[PDB]
């Protein structure tokens, strides 16, 4: 049952991510809206999944945390279907310019 | 044989697929024969050159078109960090698992790569690398034995 | 009496507003008020010895301020109030209403957001303790604000 | 009362046999990975 | 295993924290994250 699986990588800015939002989910400058937030106190942006927000943990009141929703990551649409349905993470890295 | 075509599959209609034939490069020619009559593929790596843009990774994959070996004769090599990469994360021999048409001989078989997304009127988010990207270099390595 | 609508099963509504309904009608199912805006303006009006003596509509408000720092016909329903000048007008609960309701009004979702945030939770303490103390009834041993959970 | 859902995995079949198919006819091979063959 | 490996590219949240954060509680990353321009996430999901 375990055939070498063809392993991908793409990137994924989030700056897109939250631009190329819907308005129903207030997309928005990435940028412009976390320097709002240190500025102030509090707020959020975008979705109820996409949002940026500051956390409500009892540690991390101060924490801004900043969330994406997978699924409008469409990364099921960078390949065809049928050459994979199962499609699934080997790890994920980060880079904060 | 030799064609760039768009892609027939349901999926794949916009994916742009580009096939060579083994029987056309002539790898046999480019040593003497009697030095090894087996002549077979050790792995296939795949550059892109282009401007792919940060952010940007491509996308392609690699099939093989007629029947070898290896794993159910299907085995792709997906294409994405674009220069002088192959389907595996971190390559390496010597592994104890084959690579990805180790096996191949080197005159039989058909070789196709294919972008997806291509075609713009329906539109697709690689049409503009592919607009840009020069030409493809492949790099085989193939054990005579 | 709950609806099987598929508009009951799709929106999603901020919980701790579906049981602050709960409460407003477990409220006015006794003294049996004309309206829930008798039972905020009421109860929320005048009701000692707790939180509950909080005002609905003055949170509501102080919310619209909460909003800014510091249509002129808006700022006629808050000067028409007198908070930080000759003390508290005291207008009606229902000029309270048009004024907190007009003054959010031409406010921004997101704010209305977060004003439905603080109002919700507000309103869920002020409502959940009155229902403590009266309208629970003697007969289930109730107490504290979890027991009522 | 609440009405029965479609049963996927038996039309499964169908939309599997349609697939195959196609890609039979189409020259596809058994993903839509195209071969070429002799 | 790596950290994410085997989780569906579809369902799911992906959320991202930098502590200490908020300026007016005094932050240590509050500068910084004045200045970071934006993330950018790579992902490697092997379509099996």
């Amino acid at each position: 049952r375990d055939k070498r699986a063809l392993e991908v990588e793409r990137t994924v800015s989030l700056a897109e991510v939250y631009a190329g939002l819907p308005k129903d989910n207030g997309p928005f400058s990435l940028a412009q809206e976390i320097d709002k937030l240190v500025s102030q106190g509090s707020g959020s942006a975008g979705s109820g999944n996409n949002n940026l927000a500051f956390g409500a943990g009892t540690d991390t009141k101060t924490s801004l945390q900043a969330s994406v929703s997978f699924a409008d990551l469409k990364i099921r649409e960078d390949y065809p279907a049928s050459l994979g349905k199962i499609r699934r993470i080997k790890q994920i890295s980060v880079t904060l310019p | 044989n030799n064609n760039l075509a768009f892609g027939a599959g349901t999926d794949t209609k916009t994916s742009l697929q580009a096939s060579v034939s083994f029987a056309d490069l002539k790898i046999r020619e480019d040593y003497p024969a009697s030095l090894g009559k087996i002549r077979r593929i050790k792995q296939i790596s795949v550059t892109l050159p282009a401007l792919l843009g940060p952010y940007q990774d491509v996308q392609a994959i690699l099939s093989y078109g007629d029947k070898a070996g290896l794993a159910n004769g299907c085995e792709a090599l997906a294409v994405s960090h674009g220069m002088n990469d192959s389907g595996q994360f971190q390559l390496d021999f010597n592994d104890g698992k084959f690579l990805p048409f180790e096996g191949i001989a080197i005159d039989q078989g058909t070789l196709t790569l294919s972008f997806p997304n291509a075609s713009m009127p329906e539109k697709g988010k690689q049409a503009t690398m592919l607009k840009t990207l020069n030409d493809i270099i492949l790099h085989i390595r193939y054990t005579i034995k | 009496s709950m609806a099987l609508s598929q508009q009951n099963m799709d929106i999603e509504l901020s919980t701790l507003s579906l049981s602050n309904e709960l409460l407003l009608e477990s409220i006015k199912t006794e003294s049996k008020l004309e309206n829930y805006t008798k039972v905020m303006e009421m109860l929320s009006t005048f009701r000692p010895s707790g939180a509950t003596p909080y005002h609905d509509a003055y949170e509501n408000v102080r919310e619209v301020i909460q909003l800014q720092d510091p249509a002129p016909q808006g700022v006629s329903a808050l000067v028409g109030l007198d908070y930080i000048q000759s003390m508290k007008e005291t207008p009606t609960y229902a000029q309270w209403e048009n004024a907190a309701g007009v003054l959010t009004a031409g406010l921004n979702s997101q704010q209305a957001n977060t004003l439905h945030a603080f109002l919700d939770e507000s309103r869920s303490a002020a409502l959940s303790t009155y229902y403590i103390r009266q309208v629970a009834k003697a007969a289930a041993a109730i107490k504290s604000r979890d027991d009522l959970y | 009362l609440f009405l029965p859902q479609i049963n996927e995995v038996m039309m499964n079949y169908w939309q599997t046999l349609a697939q195959r198919v196609y890609n039979l006819r189409h020259n596809l091979s058994i993903d839509g990975q195209p071969l070429y063959l002799p």
